[PDB]
DNA sequence: TCTCATAGCCCAGGAGAAGGAGCA
DNA sequence: TGCTCCTTCTCCTTCCTCTCGATGGCTATGAGA
RNA sequence: AUCGAGAGGA
């Protein structure tokens, strides 16, 4: 079936959302708040806190941690909730009954809770401070928490290399704030992510 | 914990999305991140990719390098390992098999 | 095992299917086209048999994952086959399609009313209404009245399936069970009885050729009668296995409204729609080489049967590429010889023998033989079919692991649920002990006495699942782990889990002993146990010996030591003696006392006994 | 997004219209041999690998014990679920259950 | 009890370079606990599973490999043959075989029989001071099952017993 | 997949019903023989009493259904225990099959029942001499009793049953006390449940006879009954050929008349018809058969 | 004699007799004229799924193989140019192998450390004196890459590259790095090469590297080479070398008296004694 | 990492990505450090803080 | 070819010398005691095709 | 005779149900006769 | 210039199916 | 026109331990004396 | 280590 494959390949891979500039003043809206379910295991010796439990073992390990399923980086989950899996509890009630796997007593239940998940996508608008300075590449300093890479021939010749070297803006003065720059690609290489980042292209 | 647990116990790597156990591998880990173990039967070539746009999330490469797209809903389950010689067996008679796996 | 390493997900049902030629292109290895097995004495070739994009050979590395033997489960090729094969597992099957077809209109030779009423009844089958597969034939009275007939049918069957989805008689995943599928083999069996029965045509009156088969192997036609070729032509031999392939994909294209049902026994609900590539080997897959390796001994090698199998298949396949080729130079046009006379015989006997060799792949036993040694080498038929098969000899009767085997001895000393434990036993049989706040110093003591001395600690586990031995360690490499059990949470990706200990046995567990021919569930019993010094067997108390049926020259008995906690609880509870004292049979006990213990009764109690 | 959410509602549907009522529950209230040796077993288990202390120890190495001695007083925050052929499962607690 | 083992080191015209004994070569010098200088062990010698049993050096990795003792009990070492070709000895020595000897005590669980057909197994040594003692002085040797006489009916072992009573007086 | 179900049916493991209870009663084997000595009982009513508590149980369970019904039950198949069951007008259900037998007190079998009352009826001299006991507290006792001998949902009585059957038969393959009929031992138990076949070794049949009926008259009704076989009263066959093209006479010499008259209940005349009808055109047949297979 | 087989058949059995009329049903003509023109038609149509098949003579030979000799020119008719040393050596790593400071140096100390490898071997000192023309420098310097495969061949199991930079006198980083990329498996992955690489050598490039080493052995001995002394040195096996000399075409044969005329070896010990020597052809 | 301890398995999501502008943002992040009141982690912390002192004008 | 014969006991032939059974007619001495070792002497067998056949006349 | 009844199980697409226990061994899940036969769940507190 | 002397490889146990040999 | 009884094939099955072997033949190359 | 063949034990 000829119709299938071609939805199947540019639906599928199709993001959800877009983030606009505000007022085209400031930076993208990338920082976006989503509600997802799991299903998680839980260990005994925290069935005590069993909610805190959950949060320290599969959710406070996931913290800037990425997923291509979510997109981009958690900065934090609210709204902790286990689905029960017992019927006629109403949502009020105290003795959730999670299912217990029939061989260890770690046991699997779902949850949902909101993420606040920070994705860029293909050509957008972002800015970074002087982080650090070299030869060809200046990594920026993605909103003080992640790193910007810059490829050398996306750079115009209107920008001035001095020299160890630093970059001069074809205003002339030397940069400082916010530089803006346009989004091109998302990396993982390194100890965090990454993104490709571009001015003309 | 005798007839299974203390002979032949094994893990296995399944694609959900195509519901086998044996076309999935292990993916060379490249330069950037760590391996991931990906699907072969759900696997975008990069000879056509229905170009007569994929983000970079998919694409891994095997031994010689040729990049593969998909094969990313993948979770290991608990089988003995004659379950797979099995699983390759039947397929030289030609039959697929199909294993429902839940949490769907 | 490890019940410190549980598994989220989980089988839940199983789905069968058949998988196709260009599906295999899609998704397997490596095409694989080369005989060369032996490659100068030493080597793997690429692109043959032992590639390495099939895994890993004997301390090669893979060409697909990169990885050791341990890390890769090796990869499933794909032979390229020259012509179109059959599949033998359905051969007899899709003969019966091969017989009845009309081969002119591409329908079936029985009436279309009928087969029309077989498709609804099959469809009442598909949910549960078998009321309604025999209600169904009350709907009767050019073809105009007979296509209203049909709607009748069809509005009628519809109109049931929508009232049995009305309730909650039927799911969206339809209805199915024994008698449901009992009443399917019923009017499948009647419906192919009635397919090889008409012989002309019943929608334009032709004929059909008369076919036979070989059983494997080969279709045989047959010219018609006179006088049926007279009616076919006023109103209208070995064939090649592409013309089996055009044909029945012609029919399957022509009778998709019926073999949607035939070939279906639930709601088809991902609507596989059934094609002739569905019975067909355009490809074979290629195990991987980890499951087809030699057996390697210091140097010698045993080469495995189905590298010899698939090396000439191999062969065979290049050998017909070559004698494509030979008829590729004929096609220039070379009509004015008759020297591809032969050569193209010499194509079509080859063309044979690929067929009797997937015939000899797949099964040993129906093919031809190069006689006078008879030695069938296995088919994967062959390999599943009975106790040397798979299913008994891998799949249930499994030898396991942390087992004794012994004689045994008798011991009135001990009670009725205990067993006597030899030294030589109690060292090499371990229990995962873990780490807990209660038991730490008797773990310490375990620690300090080590792997020689009854009890003590042999293997200790760490969280990351990697091991520390002491079966060669010092004495104080043993002790200095005394303080080293209550190691806090360094890693917090594996905090929550702690260390473990392959401890030795002692009395707080309880094994479970066996006799081997069993005839009922009494056979087996759990026992509790006790370590005797200055022992060489296992240790028995006389009440057992009514339930394993046993004597004491020279007994051999089994020793299943498990594993976890739930079967321990289980043996001391659920399978016990104490709770095993009757038949499950008649209500008679089989324990109590032997022929020493009764005659001392006799004697004892009586009244010269002061 | 949307069709996840569908299969989510789909499958909370067949978990409640599948249910059983706390007023239906006609079985036997008492524990069967197989259900107290898989409670035992499982609370030992969980014990092992450090459930929390609702028990004295009393210096018993033996967590199957420990379990039995937990078992003795009606302390164990466990619910049987009884499946039928059906699947409709009923929930019975320790709490309503004759113990031996 | 007597065991053989033909250690061979020719199992593949001219390039076996395997030599017995030393060449020129560095080795944990405990070797010669259990061994001799010329590749072969002392005879008679404590030998326990994890000792070298024949040694032998080769140029071809510069190595002297030893063969291990694979058996589960201790033994002894009784007789060392060595074998040559029966040609005009075109190569040098290489076959060795060797004779292991394992003692085998009375244990218990072993198998002894009469000769009656009633075998039976030793549940126990038991000690002669336990034993039930005669007037004449005399405690017995093996004391057997008596029940096993009516379902066997094996009424000749009295009748053996008490002719070789006897033959005894 | 053959287990007891909690509703105490027998099943397969997908639902499918095998039996509705668990050999009709629900009682298993391994507490089941001490429903027949109840003397024993009423002389350790102390200590099953002391063992069975229902002090520490009445707080769970209805106890005043399954009585009354049970005994709505007995009087009626004691008011009606004469009449054949194709003419008895079959009432309600019996007590078992109506309630749960595991949660009312009191749901019992009518065999156990009916035998529990013709004790306590049976033993009027007995109970004089007891403290006090009658029907009712011993009643309590044993239904308390029958409640706990009930056997456990799901238990492998599949595997049990099989067992049960396969460890006494390998008692056998012995050549028993068969001459002094049928086929006997393992040749007929797998004759029985595995094979299903129809071609019995010895199929036979059990006819019950009236009561006016002598040894002669049945003995008379057996040499009716019988199979007859022509060569049964054949003592000569005496074929003499001469080549008028190929021909050959046969002459049969039988036996007396009175002989096969006497024990086979056949005259001369039915010989007559017997030869006219059947055999002479069998041997015609088999002679056109034995002249066609030539070619 | 089939049709006398026949005759003996249809006397002799009617099991056989049966399974031969099935085979005789099974035997007759499987082809005509007008069947033959259709298949050709057929043929055709397997033109229309014509999964080609390889080509069995430059796929099958001249890429990864069983044991990949260096690059050898058969169309060289000249034996010493069978293997030329601009096809062993690359121009890449030739232009920087300088060893004018060796013959420079007087000292045979700075000259052992001026080596990247240092042994026992006796064939350095057998070719190092020996050897006086300068022209033949490059030669020298071939003996030196010998050398230098050396440093990779007993040094294989070292996993990484500055534990192995520890195991050579610092040389220029190209040749080094030549090697380790043409020669091993390069498995990517920055996760742990920030920390350390690791990567080895499969065997096949192993007998690869034995090929290479025994090629340039055979450039430095007259290409006539001895077999039983060199077994002495390599340290490896008799027949393995045998076997990795007919792989590169060295015809290992007996001595003839030109043979005991020049390596000074007994022609009546030369039985089981070997020498490699070399033709124009290239092998099969 | 390949174990189902450490590891969810399924993880989807039900709603569209409602764009949160940065108040509702600000106010996770002051009630997280109050919620948190009430090292790799703790320089999570620092970051997550780095984004409220990146948005004001001096980080 | 006799070493073979000896050594696996396979008799092969073309004719097969006029018996039953294809196998097994080579049996080791085994002279663990005398008694064996005599017993290996005067130990006749009936037939392995007799040894298949489960009819125990 | 396991091709035969494969060959009849794949034709009528057997979604096998996995409820016989031989069945459920060589798929190797918890066998249902017995502690299988139902689940335990946890009760777990609020805080 | 042949004689060795070797490399390199080509007899249960019935039950079903399944279809011919006659019949309304 | 359609529907039965007489011949073939075509199918399938107690537990453990130890030892002892295990392709012929048609052609190249390759010295020895 | 696979297939045969042989032996022995409850
Ligand atoms: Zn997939
Ligand atoms: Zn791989
Ligand atoms: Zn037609």
């Amino acid at each position: 079936n000829e119709n299938r494959e071609t939805a199947r390949f540019i639906k599928k891979h199709k993001k959800q959302v877009t983030n606009p500039i505000d007022e085209k003043n400031g930076t993208s809206n990338c920082i976006v708040r989503v509600p997802i379910a799991l299903y998680v295991s839980l260990a005994p010796m925290y069935l005590e806190n069993p909610l805190q439990g959950v949060m320290k073992q599969h959710l406070n390990p996931l913290v800037m941690k990425y997923n291509n399923k979510v997109g981009g980086v958690v900065l934090g989950y609210e709204g902790l909730k286990i689905l029960d899996a017992d019927p006629l509890s109403k949502e009020d009630t105290s003795e959730k009954l999670i299912k217990i796997t029939p061989d260890t007593p770690f046991g699997f239940t779902w949850c949902h809770v909101n993420l606040y998940v920070w994705q860029p996508q293909v050509g957008d608008v972002l800015e970074g401070y002087i982080f650090i300075q070299s030869a060809s590449h200046i990594g920026l300093l993605i909103h003080d928490a992640f790193n910007a890479s810059i490829k050398k021939n996306n750079i115009p010749v209107d920008w001035t290399f001095v020299h160890l070297g630093h970059w001069v803006d074809s205003n002339g003065e030397p940069i400082d704030g916010k530089l803006r720059f346009t989004v091109r690609n998302v990396h993982t290489t390194g100890r965090v992510v990454s993104v490709d980042g571009t001015l003309i292209s | 914990d005798r007839l299974l647990n203390s002979s032949d116990y094994t893990q296995a790597s399944v694609c959900r999305e195509c519901g086998s156990i044996l076309t999935t591998q292990q993916s060379v880990p490249r330069i950037g991140s760590i391996s991931t173990v990906c699907c072969r039967r759900c696997s975008m070539r990069f000879e056509d990719a229905k170009k007569l746009f994929i983000d970079d999330s998919q694409i891994w490469e095997d031994g010689q390098g040729n990049k593969f797209v998909g094969g990313n809903e993948t979770t290991t389950v608990a089988i003995p390992f004659v379950l797979k010689y099995l699983d390759s067996e039947l397929s030289a008679m030609g039959i697929r098999l199909r294993y429902n796996v839940e949490p769907k | 095992m490890d019940i410190s390493k549980p598994v989220g997900s989980e089988i839940t049902s199983v789905d069968f299917g058949i998988l196709t030629a260009k599906e295999i292109r899609n998704l397997s290895a490596k095409q694989i086209t080369n005989p060369t097995v032996l490659d100068n004495l030493g080597h793997p070739v690429s692109g043959g048999l032992y590639d390495l994009a099939l895994g890993a050979f004997l301390r090669n590395l893979c060409s697909t994952c990169g990885l050791d033997e341990k890390f890769c489960p090796g990869h499933q090729g794909h032979i390229e086959l020259p012509v179109p094969c059959y599949n033998p597992l359905f051969f007899n099957q899709l003969y019966i399609y091969l017989r009845a077809s009309c081969l002119f209109c591409h329908h079936f030779r029985l009436k279309s009313v009928e087969v029309h009423r077989y498709a609804c009844k099959l469809r009442l089958l598909q949910y549960g209404l078998i009321d309604e597969s025999y209600k169904l034939d009350e709907i009767t009275l050019s073809s105009t009245l007979l296509n209203e007939l049909k709607s009748k049918r069809s509005e009628y069957v519809d109109m049931a399936i929508a009232k049995a989805l009305s309730d909650g008689r039927t799911t969206e995943r339809g209805s199915f069970t024994a008698t449901v599928n009992d009443e399917r083999k019923k009017l499948v069996h009647e419906f192919h009885k009635k397919l090889l029965s008409r012989g002309k045509c019943d929608n334009c009156g032709m004929f059909s050729p008369k076919f036979r088969k070989d059983g494997f192997t080969k279709i045989f036609e047959t010219a018609l009668n006179e006088k049926q070729i007279t009616n076919n032509r006023v109103k209208g031999t070995y064939i090649l296995s592409t013309e089996v392939k055009n044909i029945l994909d012609t029919v399957f294209r022509k009778e998709q409204c019926v073999l949607q049902y035939v070939f279906h026994s639930r709601p088809n609900l991902s609507r596989k729609l059934v094609k002739a590539d569905s019975f067909f080997m355009d490809v074979l897959v290629v195990p991987p080489t980890r499951f087809r390796l030699p057996s390697k001994l210091g140097e010698e090698v045993h080469e495995n049967s189905q590298n010899q199998l698939l090396s000439k298949v191999l062969t065979t396949s290049l050998l017909i590429r070559d004698l494509n080729d030979d008829l590729s130079k004929l096609q220039k046009d070379k009509v004015s010889l008759e020297d591809r006379r032969v050569i193209f015989s010499r194509l079509m006997n080859a063309f044979v023998t690929i067929q009797n060799d997937v015939n000899a792949f797949i099964d040993s036993t129906k093919a031809q033989g190069r006689t006078s040694g008879k030695v069938p080498i296995p088919g994967v038929k062959q390999a599943l079919e009975k106790k040397e098969g798979l299913f008994r000899k891998h799949m249930m009767g499994k030898r396991v692991n942390y087992a004794a085997r012994s004689v045994i001895s008798p011991d009135p000393n001990i009670e009725t649920n205990e067993i006597g434990v030899p030294p030589v036993f109690a060292v090499k049989l371990t229990y995962p002990e873990p780490v807990t706040a209660y038991n730490i110093a008797e773990l310490r003591q375990a620690v300090i006495n080590g792997p020689d001395k009854w009890p003590g600690a042999t293997q200790i586990q760490n969280e990351d699942g990697s091991l520390v031995s002491l079966i060669g360690m010092s004495v104080e490499q043993r002790k200095a782990l005394a303080n080293q059990l209550l190691t806090p949470s360094s890693n917090v990706s594996t905090h929550t889990l702690n260390k473990k200990v392959y401890r030795h046995i002692k009395n707080r567990d309880v094994v479970l002993m066996n006799r081997q021919p069993t005839l009922h569930k009494a056979s087996m019993m759990g026992h509790k146990v006790r370590v005797l010094p200055n022992e060489k067997t296992l240790r028995l108390h006389y009440a057992n010996t009514g339930a394993y049926n046993a004597d004491f020259d020279g007994d051999e008995m089994n020793m299943h030591f498990p594993q976890n906690e739930n079967a321990r609880a289980e043996a001391l509870n659920l399978a016990n003696t104490d709770s095993q004292y009757l038949t499950p049979t008649s209500g008679s006990p089989v324990r109590g006392l032997i022929q020493d213990h009764i005659s001392a009764g006799v004697w004892l109690t009586s009244k010269d006994s002061f | 997004p949307e069709d996840f959410q569908q299969h989510e509602q789909i499958r909370r549907k067949t978990l409640k219209e599948k249910a059983i009522p706390k007023d239906q529950r006609a079985t036997t209230p008492y524990m069967t041999k197989y259900e107290r040796a898989r409670i035992l077993g499982t609370r030992a288990l969980q014990i092992s690998m450090n459930a929390p202390v609702f028990v004295d120890l009393e210096g018993e190495t033996d967590p199957l014990r420990i379990a039995m001695k937990e078992l003795a007083e009606k302390k164990i925050p466990l619910v049987i679920r009884r499946y039928l052929p059906d699947g409709s499962f009923e929930d019975w607690s320790v709490e309503e259950l004759i113990v031996d | 009890m007597y065991k053989t083992e033909k250690v061979d080191l020719a199992l593949n015209g001219d390039p076996i370079t395997q030599h017995f004994g030393f060449g020129n070569d560095e080795w944990p010098k405990e070797w010669l606990e259990k061994l001799d200088e010329d590749g072969l062990p002392y005879i008679g010698t404590y030998v326990e599973e994890g000792d070298p049993i024949c040694a032998y050096f080769d140029d071809t990795l510069n190595k002297t490999k030893i063969k291990t003792y694979h058996s589960s009990e201790p033994a002894y070492i009784e007789e060392v043959n060595l074998i040559g070709d029966e040609s005009n000895k075109f190569q040098e020595l290489q076959t060795v075989s060797i004779k292991y000897r394992i003692r085998r005590t009375p244990q218990i669980g072993d198998k002894f029989s009469s000769r009656h057909g009633q075998k039976g197994v030793c549940s126990r040594k038991w000690p002669t001071i336990d034993m039930p003692f005669s007037e004449t002085g005399i405690q017995p040797d093996i004391i057997i099952n008596p029940h096993a006489f009516p379902s066997r009916m094996t009424i000749g072992m009295f009748v053996e017993s008490l002719a070789g009573k006897a033959g005894a007086l | 997949g053959v287990h007891v179900s909690y509703d105490n049916s027998i099943r397969d493991a997908d639902g499918t019903l095998v039996q509705f209870m668990y050999g009709g009663d629900a009682i298993d084997i391994t507490k089941e023989s001490h429903m027949t000595q109840f003397e024993f009982c009423l002389d350790n009513y102390y200590a099953l009493l002391k063992k069975y508590n229902p002090s520490a149980l009445i707080e769970h369970l209805d106890v005043e259904s399954a009585l009354k019904y049970s005994k709505k039950t007995l009087k009626y198949r004691k008011k009606h225990s004469k009449e054949p069951h194709y003419k008895q007008s079959v009432k309600y259900d019996p007590v078992l099959a109506k309630y749960n037998p595991a949660k009312y007190l009191g749901s019992v079998s009518e065999n156990f029942q009916d035998k529990l009352e013709s004790f306590l009826d049976k033993n009027s001299k007995l109970f004089k001499s007891s403290d006090g006991v009658n029907e009712k507290k011993f009643r309590a006792l044993m239904q308390l009793k029958y409640m706990r001998s009930l056997i456990n949902p799901g238990e492998a009585v599949g595997i049990i049953a099989s067992q049960s059957v396969g460890e006494p038969s390998t008692q056998m393959t012995l050549n028993t006390f068969h001459f002094a009929n049928v086929t006997l031992g393992i040749p007929r138990l797998r004759e029985i449940v595995m094979t299903a076949s129809a071609a019995i070794k010895t199929p036979q049949m059990t006819l019950p006879i009236w009561n006016d009926v002598s040894d002669e008259q049945a003995d008379t009704f057996c040499k009716s009954i019988s199979k007859v076989l022509l060569s049964e009263v054949i003592d000569k066959v005496i074929v003499t050929e001469t080549t008028a093209a190929r021909s050959y006479v046969i002459h049969m010499r039988f036996f007396d008349n009175n002989e096969y008259s006497e024990e086979y209940d056949v005259s001369k005349e039915e010989l007559q018809n017997v030869i006219s009808n059947q055999f002479i055109h069998l041997l015609e047949a088999a002679i056109v058969k034995e002249i066609k297979k030539q070619k | 004699r089939p049709s006398a087989l026949r005759n003996a058949l249809g006397e002799a059995f009617g099991t056989k007799k049966a399974k031969k009329a099935i085979a005789d049903l099974e035997r007759n003509r499987i082809d005509s004229d007008k069947l033959t023109d259709s298949a050709i038609d057929i043929v055709d149509s397997v033109r229309t799924a014509s999964k080609d098949l390889p080509t069995r003579a430059q796929l099958d030979e001249i890429t990864s193989n069983d044991r990949p000799t260096p690059l050898a020119n058969i169309d060289a008719t000249d034996v010493e140019q069978i293997y030329p040393i601009e096809s062993i050596i690359p121009k890449k790593e030739l232009q920087f192998i300088r060893v004018s400071s060796i013959l420079k140096e007087a000292d045979k100390e700075k000259k052992l450390e001026l080596f990247p490898y240092q042994n026992n071997s006796k064939y350095v000192a057998k070719k190092l004196d020996s050897l006086t023309q300068p022209s033949q420098m490059t030669k020298l310097q071939l003996l030196y890459y010998l050398s230098l495969l050396l440093g990779v061949y007993e040094n294989r199991r070292v996993n990484n590259k500055t534990k192995l930079l520890e195991r050579l006198n610092s040389p220029p980083e190209i040749l080094v790095d030549g090697i380790l990329s043409r020669f091993t498996v390069i498995k990517p992955g920055q996760f742990g090469r920030s920390k350390d690489r690791s990567y080895f050598i499969d065997p096949q490039n192993e007998d690869k590297i034995l090929c290479y080493i025994l090629a340039i052995i055979m450039h430095l001995d007259n290409f006539i080479v001895e077999i039983t002394p060199l077994a002495h040195e390599l340290n490896l096996k008799p027949s393995k070398v045998v076997s990795l000399f007919r792989v590169l075409g060295a015809i290992v044969k007996g001595a003839t008296v030109a043979q005991a005329e020049a390596f000074g070896i007994p022609k009546s010990t030369a039985a089981s004694y070997k020498i490699a020597t070399m033709k124009v052809p290239f092998k099969l | 990492t390949a174990t189902t301890l450490n590891t969810p398995v399924v993880i989807h999501a039900t709603q569209l990505p409602q764009h949160v502008s940065t108040d509702e943002v600000l106010q996770f992040l002051e009630s997280f450090i109050d919620e948190k009141e009430n090292t790799n982690l703790s320089s999570s912390i620092s970051q997550l803080k780095r984004i409220q002192r990146d948005f004001k004008g001096l980080p | 070819k006799m070493q073979y014969f000896l050594s696996t006991g396979n008799l092969v032939s073309q004719s097969g010398l006029d018996l039953q059974q294809v196998s097994g007619y080579t049996v080791v001495a085994e002279k663990i005691n005398f008694y064996r070792f005599i017993s290996h002497f005067r130990m006749v067998h009936r037939g392995s095709f007799f040894a298949q056949l489960k009819t125990t006349t | 005779t396991t091709c035969q009844f494969l060959t009849k199980a794949v034709l009528d697409n057997e979604r096998e149900q996995l409820d016989s226990p031989s069945a459920r061994i060589v798929v190797g899940k918890l066998n249902n006769v017995g502690t299988g036969s139902f689940d335990v769940l946890a009760k777990v507190p609020n805080a």
